């Protein structure tokens, strides 16, 4: 449940 | 001053790590995900729409005697995964691991996306990139690190993330018991607001080190290690059951494989990621297929040294006027 943190 | 706080994985995959932070007076403890890929400190709050709150601990600014509304200021952020939140802004005292900052902007969420409502263990994020990325308007706010630097013994904070185990985030000092050898520092570019650096190359297993420049960012808030497609293809080519799976979204391989290690360069030094850390977890409980921990950055647009890489090292975020990034083995 990977996380991918700004876009 | 210094501080030191235990950071703990939220689940048995190390998908992310939370660190308690005390906010307000008396202190209200919330578990935040420390994120070197963004620069907002935001929390679930008493202001967050009720139906969007599912297990988290909320900050209630009206119960903090030191909270002050920052008049006129609002914020809105979206992240790489598509999630988002927005709201308004208070200043308040915030302490991490005994280090207290007064007048820190605490961004209070009026709304949060579905992925945050479903994450019961994460009460908000603490952004530790450069304050140019902060999303508060009309005037951007400094991160907790920038506000601490005047009082810190040294303008630095280290991340020591554990593999299926707690770790530590220290501010203001380097714990020389926590790593082995010496730290190698490398230059950071702040042009995009990120802890952005250039690795000098890579090797797979006991093969040759290839010097080739990989510009990426160190992001504690991204789980996996995302590298250029031809580097990630070179890695999985050494794993006999590995294949790229469109249905699950990345390389998978039999859980019963012993995976090679992965080494990346930092200047003249080498950081080795043990094979076991790259074995991220079964794709389903009871599956015999496992999801890999190194994936292609092609779809992302930038290379990201996420928790699978950083938890193999002791990493020093040196926030002197000319910042640098230090790596040591541990």
């Amino acid at each position: 449940h990977p996380f991918h943190x700004i876009h | 001053s210094t501080g030191s706080a235990t950071t703990t994985p939220i689940d048995s995959l190390d998908d992310a790590y939370i660190t308690p932070v005390q906010i307000g007076t008396p202190a209200q403890t919330l578990n935040l995900d420390f994120d070197t890929g963004s620069s907002d400190l935001w929390v679930f709050s008493s202001e967050t729409t009720a139906s969007e709150v599912d297990g988290q601990t909320i900050y209630t600014p009206s119960k903090s005697t030191t909270a002050k509304l920052l008049s006129g200021a609002t914020w809105s952020i979206s992240y790489g995964d598509g999630s988002s939140s927005s709201g308004d802004v208070y200043t308040d005292t915030v302490s991490v691991g005994g280090l207290t900052v007064t007048g820190q902007a605490v961004e209070s969420a009026k709304k949060v996306s579905s992925s945050f409502t479903e994450d019961s263990t994460i009460d908000g994020l603490l952004g530790l990139a450069f304050s140019t990325l902060n999303t508060v308007s009309p005037t951007q706010q400094k991160t907790f690190f920038d506000n601490a630097k005047a009082s810190l013994d040294s303008p630095v904070f280290t991340a020591d993330l554990g593999y299926h185990a707690p770790g530590t985030y220290n501010f203001g000092f380097i714990d020389t018991t926590a790593y082995t050898g010496s730290i190698t520092y490398t230059a950071v570019s702040t042009k995009q607001g990120f802890w952005e650096w250039t690795s000098t190359g890579y090797a797979v297993g006991s093969g040759t080190f290839k010097s080739t420049s990989i510009d990426g960012i160190a992001d504690t808030g991204t789980t996996l290690l995302y590298l250029p497609a031809t580097v990630v293809s070179a890695y999985w080519a050494q794993v006999s059951g590995a294949k790229s799976s469109s249905s699950v979204g990345g390389y998978v391989f039999p859980c019963s494989a012993t995976l090679p290690s992965f080494t990346f360069g930092v200047g003249s030094a080498r950081i080795v990621i043990p094979g076991d850390y790259i074995d991220f977890g079964p794709i389903s409980t009871g599956s015999s297929s496992c999801f890999g921990g190194i994936q292609s950055s092609a779809g992302i647009g930038i290379n990201i040294f996420g928790d699978v890489a950083l938890k193999a090292a002791f990493v020093v975020f040196n926030g002197a006027t000319t910042p640098t990034l230090g790596f040591a083995s541990k």
